[PDB]
């Protein structure tokens, strides 16, 4: 991205010479990055993050910078436009969170009373709100809230 | 219309009592629902004229209408109405004065404008001045008090005048005036400006030097109660005055006790408790009339002491407070009840969230029962009820206290129960206390009292009052278990009590339109009696049992009947239920249709226990009906019911394998579908595996091992990972059920070896099945396994590689001597594959038996240490995790070595060893608790100075420990706080920058540590705010507000969370907290920038607005310009 920005700054003169995928230098770089992400490479990275978040719920400390950068790259692509972010990680992440929370709730309610369940529900909701406000997009805040 | 109002006004001065009550009602109705100026003036004038009439009904109607009238009118009309009402209030006519006062009160209540309130307050201030008349003064005081209670926000620049006008009323000869002005001052204190409170306090302090006048103390108490947070700064000048005045001879200590209690309840922060504790103790003792309520106040004063304060429990116990409280138990009822309440509050506060409070309480227990013994002979029901409640509370707070006092307390209980004058409440309390004592005491100290406890219980059973009958039934049920406990051996001839206890119970079995609670209690008692004393009953056992069937039809006692049947079925004694089995089992099958989770579970458990205990007497008829309700019960919607159904099927197959050809209808299909359920986990998987194993052992046509394998792995040959795990585990369990399945392994090997005509799914499933089946059996006998496994390790996809590694790790557990060394040397052999092999080793330590792993520890440790220093970061992480997992075993042999490595180890070695111990922490208790607690000290304290990576890993480990187990960093938090605070500071030596034109980009090599420190600080808020100081904590946060975007959002969220915690500290510095925030919000996007920067700054601004909004819940907070004004509606 830094190289693309520098090149666009260098050749804006040529960028303003046509009459009319996209011809813009920044647009060309973003399209190239999107193409490089389309190949199965993403299937690893998008999958890898799913482990880290899970580890964050297992008492382990993970690196939030990597996930923040990955989410920023995903949201920036798709030319805000959130099509790729919505069809790539949003649905899978939401399904994984639903399944994990359902399993945890079932396991807890199987051998614990309701007061403890309420307390851990508060804890998990607060942790989820923290995660959303830290390293997730604002538009998803409501989506994962209700 | 105009004519309507005209004729209404014309008929309003009608001279007929009933024509002036209809017009007013019509006007009120028309005004209530949603009018020219002349009409408004005319109607207002008519209403004012009619306000004074010779009839009460019309006057009351006009007064009521005055309220809604002001709701829809201009300001001048309200002003003139108020003026005329105030002028009339000065008239000498009592009726007119009362009418005006009521109208003004109604107008004030109707209101939520400002000029009207100012004029009213001015008029009251002028009128309240010293005057001969008292009625007008009282009316004005009442109006002012009502206005203050309703409105207390406006009139900021009028408080001094009100205070000055009200002060002279304090010394009024009428006590009513003094009380009214005290109440008015207390109400006005809430409204106020802030500078007036200091003047009022100073005036009261200087006026305290007075003769015998209790008005000042009453006013002080009232203002303290109305506002305690604004008076805590002047206690040093008030406490000495009351302390010195307590020496007076006249009986006036009541006010001092009341104000002390109010201060204790409201103002918690103070250190003058012992100064007044002795005074209260001596005051409660003296007695010589008007001397009882002073004692009552002294006794009640200790209620706040015993309730609010809790850290001072031991000093209460060691002091003479409880001793005096127990000693003063033979006084009049009014003070005795308050003493009982105070000691009950103390006992309640004793229960928490050298010697512990419980041990000290027991030492005084012998001094309590005796003190209550005489109280058991009192004829007052209140004293007996208080004693019973005290005994119940004492037994509840700690069991095993009244062990050597049953002989002296039982007679009192019997005497109280046998008393005819005892009320229903007293009997209920006595029965509850007896039940609590029996349920929280050893049965061995109740046998001699059976003869004295059975007659009264039986007598209480025959009581028209239903609650007493229920209590007696519960006591009988408890005594049934206490007399003949099946958990421990006993030797006591209870046969003489078999008849009467039954007679009082069976008589209650026949409900015949009785209370539901009574029916439930009787059913429970009958079930308990049948379960415990089932052999003693003779010919009366069967017939009564038949009545249970009548209870299975109605839904009122269905759950209770099912629970009783389940309890009866499971018991050491052999009870014959066959006569009610054929007619009982089908009815239970009808309870699975209606949607009732509790009922479904109860009936399933009852059927399971009945089949397990009674398997010889069974018929296929009822079994078929029962099996029909299973298919709609095994589903992914509910997991608890699925496990119960699986267990029931397993039990039925185990004790009745004949009826296994009917489940093939839909039960097998449902089980197969549930096997691939993503939510399948927990005990349900184990239950299903056990059911499959039992089915394989039994054996049935079309349900053989080959058929089961084909049905399970049928669709795969012709999607969720948990489904693959479940299928592999089921295959492994089925293979284990048959110890001779040689062909299966060779077939799986052939299928896996054939790359062609075998997609990734089949290979993954085969590898998972091989790994699952190779754990509990040894596969070293068959060759060609290592070669194919190693060949499969190299594949394009990663899922297959991970599955192969997991399978190899699981298989290595089987034959450790033959597999562990092979992988150990293979790790060093190839450098391009060890990264996978190491992962397999991670399973061994987590899957292999520790006793069997003892011999192969030194080699693994040496390999890990040799591979600890590696260029690859992933390999370093893997070896660190392996070392951490291995550190769990024999900690006493490894911990000293780890401590030693920190004295001369390298940076990489230190990082690896500190990372290894990070994973040792677990949420649940572990046997390495004290060892880790003692070891983590030097790890956390003296290992953050030298290096950067070492600092980062230490901070990460500290954060992980705080998140999982914060008790380890509880005693050393202060010892590490300086280092953590220092690490938060930014370093400009570790910030590199490269510039190649107008653009600029800054790279920071130390930003990772700052993020870890901030995360640790945030996570420390869980259960450590009570220890760490606030002032020294928020300075670094204030400095860090101006930091990186991620840190900025984290700090904003910290501030949002801090809004509900210690708001006083946040408010004391809001100015400097928000100043950097305002500076950031006043930032502008750099010109000629990509949309990414615009969006990033937009989210930063929204987060800042959310933070300030949360904090708000006036340093130039009104800065809403043209554009920003459109932002807030998007945030809220």
């Amino acid at each position: 991205r830094f190289s693309s920005k520098v090149l666009n700054g260098i050749c804006a003169y040529l960028n303003r010479h046509w009459v009319r995928g996209i011809y813009e230098i920044y647009s060309l770089a973003l399209v190239t990055w999107r193409d490089c992400l389309f190949r199965p490479l993403n299937k690893q990275v998008t999958n890898a993050v799913l482990k880290l978040i899970e580890k964050e719920r297992n008492g382990e400390t993970i690196n939030t910078r990597l996930i923040s950068g990955v989410v920023q790259s995903y949201v920036e692509l798709g030319l805000p436009t959130l099509t790729v972010y919505k069809e790539s990680f949003e649905s899978q992440f939401l399904a994984d969170t639903e399944r994990f929370y359902t399993r945890e709730s079932t396991e807890f309610l199987q051998q614990n009373p309701v007061t403890e369940y309420m307390k851990k529900a508060e804890a998990r909701l607060l942790e989820e709100q923290r995660r959303v406000q830290v390293y997730l997009h604002e538009s998803t805040q409501d989506e994962l809230a209700r | 219309a105009s004519y309507h109002i005209s004729n209404l006004l014309e008929k309003m001065t009608s001279s007929d009592k009933d024509f002036r009550f209809m017009a007013t009602n019509d006007l009120m109705t028309e005004l209530q629902k949603d009018l020219d100026d002349d009409s408004e003036r005319k109607v207002v004038k008519m209403i004012l004229k009619l306000l004074e009439d010779k009839n009460g009904e019309v006057q009351n109607l006009a007064v009521k209408c005055l309220g809604p009238l002001v709701s829809k009118v201009k300001e001048y009309q309200v002003e003139t109405i108020v003026d005329t009402l105030c002028t009339n209030m000065l008239s000498d006519k009592e009726q007119l004065r009362d009418i005006s006062s009521i109208g003004l009160k109604t107008v004030i209540g109707e209101l939520p404008a400002a000029n009207v309130c100012k004029k009213i307050t001015g008029r009251l201030t002028s009128a309240i001045a010293k005057q001969e008349d008292v009625s007008v003064q009282l009316e004005a005081l009442d109006i002012m008090a009502d206005m203050l209670s309703r409105q207390g926000g406006l009139l900021v620049n009028f408080h001094p005048s009100i205070l000055t006008c009200l002060l002279p009323q304090l010394t009024s000869p009428r006590l009513a005036v003094r009380k009214r002005t005290i109440i008015a001052l207390g109400h006005l204190v809430m409204s106020c400006f802030v500078d007036l409170i200091e003047h009022l306090l100073s005036e009261l302090s200087k006026n305290d030097s007075m003769s015998t006048t209790r008005t000042y103390i009453q006013c002080i108490a009232a203002i303290s109660r109305q506002a305690g947070h604004r008076i805590g700064e002047y206690l040093e000048k008030i406490i000495p005055l009351v302390v010195k005045f307590c020496n007076v001879d006249d009986d006036e200590l009541r006010e001092y006790c009341i104000q002390a209690f109010e201060s204790f309840v409201r103002r918690c922060p103070k250190e003058v408790y012992p100064h007044v504790s002795t005074i209260i103790n001596i005051c409660l003792k003296y007695l010589t009339d008007m001397s009882w309520k002073v004692r009552r106040a002294a006794a009640k004063c200790l209620d706040a002491v015993v309730s609010t304060r809790h850290e001072m429990l031991p000093e209460f116990y060691k002091t003479v407070s409880p001793a005096l409280i127990s000693r003063f138990k033979e006084r009049e009822e009014n003070v005795k009840a308050d003493v009982f309440h105070a000691y009950l509050s103390l006992l309640k506060q004793t229960r928490p969230v050298g010697e512990t409070p419980l041990t000290m309480l027991q030492s005084q227990v012998p001094n309590i029962v005796k003190a209550l013994h005489k109280q058991m002979k009192e004829k007052s029901v209140k004293t007996r009820q208080c004693c019973f409640n005290m005994l119940t509370e004492l037994v509840n707070v700690l069991p095993g206290a009244l062990t050597q006092h049953i002989p002296v307390l039982v007679p009192g209980i019997i005497f109280s129960l046998n008393d005819k004058s005892s009320s229903s409440n007293l009997k209920i309390d006595a029965l509850s206390c007896l039940y609590v004592i029996l349920c929280n005491h050893s049965p061995q100290v109740f046998h001699p009292h059976v003869q004295a406890l059975v007659p009264p219980v039986v007598a209480c059973v025959g009581d028209p009052f239903y609650k007493i009958t229920s209590e007696a039934l519960l006591v009988t049920q408890q005594l049934v278990k206490v007399i003949r406990p099946l958990d421990q051996p006993s030797s006591f001839d209870a046969t003489p009590y078999i008849k009467d206890l039954f007679t009082c119970t069976i008589k209650r079995l026949k409900a015949a339109d009785i209370d539901q609670e009574v029916k439930e209690r009787a059913i429970s008692c009958m079930g308990q009696i049948i379960c415990n004393l089932g052999d003693n009953l003779g010919s009366d056992l069967p017939n009564t049992l038949q009545i249970f069937l009548e209870r299975l039809k109605n839904e009122i006692t269905r759950l209770t009947t099912v629970k009783a049947l389940t309890l009866i079925a499971g018991s050491p004694l052999k009870i014959d239920l066959r006569p009610v089995l054929g007619e009982g089992v089908p009815i239970l099958a009808s309870f699975l249709r209606k949607n009732q989770r509790a009922l479904k579970l109860g009936t399933l458990s009852a059927l399971d226990i009945l089949i397990k205990n009674y398997s010889d007497s069974l018929t296929a008829a009822m079994i078929d009906a029962v099996l029909d309700e299973l298919p709609p019960l095994i589903s992914e919607s509910d997991m608890h019911v699925s496990q119960m159904a699986i267990s029931f099927l397993t039990t039925l197959a185990k004790v009745y394998p004949s009826s296994l050809s009917k489940i093939s209808g839909s039960i097998l299909n449902e089980l197969i579908g549930l096997v691939r359920s993503p939510l399948l986990q927990g005990g349900a998987l184990s239950a299903m595996l056990d059911f499959f194993q039992a089915l394989v052992v039994t054996g049935t046509n079309n349900l053989g091992y080959m058929d089961l394998l084909r049905m399970l792995t049928g669709p795969v040959y012709s999607t969720h990972k948990q489904s693959y795990y479940s299928i592999a585990k089921c295959v492994a369990a089925l293979t284990r059920a048959c110890p001779k399945e040689g062909p299966a392994v060779v077939g799986q090997f052939i299928q896996d070896v054939k790359n062609s005509r075998s997609t990734d799914s089949i290979r993954l499933l085969a590898l998972l099945s091989l790994g699952e089946v190779g754990h509990h059996i040894d596969l070293s006998g068959q060759l060609e396994l290592k070669s194919v496994i190693l060949e499969a390790f190299s594949s394009p996809s990663e899922e297959v590689k991970s599955a192969a590694s997991y399978a190899l790790g699981s298989i290595s557990v089987g034959n450790l001597p033959e597999y562990l060394p092979f992988v150990l040397q293979e790790i060093t052999s190839q450098p391009k594959r060890q990264y996978l092999l190491l992962h397999s080793l991670k399973e061994i330590i987590s899957s292999a038996s520790v006793v069997g792993l003892k011999p192969y520890v030194e080699n693994i440790w040496a390999l890990l240490l040799k591979h600890c220093e590696c260029a690859e970061e992933g390999t370093r992480n893997v070896v660190a995790e392996c070392l951490g997992k291995l550190t769990l075993i024999d900690p006493e042999t490894l911990l000293p070595r780890l401590k030693g490595y920190l004295i001369s180890g390298s940076s990489y070695a230190r990082s690896s060893v500190v990372t290894a111990v990070k994973f040792t922490i677990s949420d649940h208790p572990q046997p390495i608790d004290p060892l880790l607690k003692n070891c983590i000290g030097d790890f956390l304290k003296t290992l953050e100075d030298p290096d950067l990576n070492v600092r980062r890993v230490a901070l990460v480990t500290f954060n992980s420990a705080a998140h999982n187990k914060p008790s380890l960093i509880r005693d050393l938090l202060d010892t590490v706080l300086p280092h953590l605070y220092n690490e938060t500071k930014v370093r400009k030596e570790l910030i590199r920058e490269v510039e190649m034109g107008p653009f600029k980009h800054t790279v920071d090599d130390g930003l990772d540590i700052r993020k870890a420190a901030f995360e640790c600080m945030y996570t420390l808020l869980d259960s450590c705010l009570d220890r760490l100081d606030i002032f020294e904590f928020l300075n670094h946060v204030e400095d860090g507000l101006k930091d990186h975007y991620d840190i900025k959002m984290l700090t904003f969220l910290m501030l949002v969370r801090l809004s509900t915690l210690c708001p006083s500290a946040v408010l004391q510095r809001l100015d400097r907290l928000v100043e950097p925030l305002r500076a950031t919000c006043t930032t502008k996007v750099k010109a000629n920038s990509v949309k990414q920067e615009f969006e990033k700054q937009d989210e930063l601004k929204r987060s800042a607005m959310r933070a300030v909004a949360a904090l708000l819940t006036s340093p130039l907070m009104s800065e809403f310009q043209s554009q920003i004004s459109s932002n807030p509606e998007l945030a809220a």
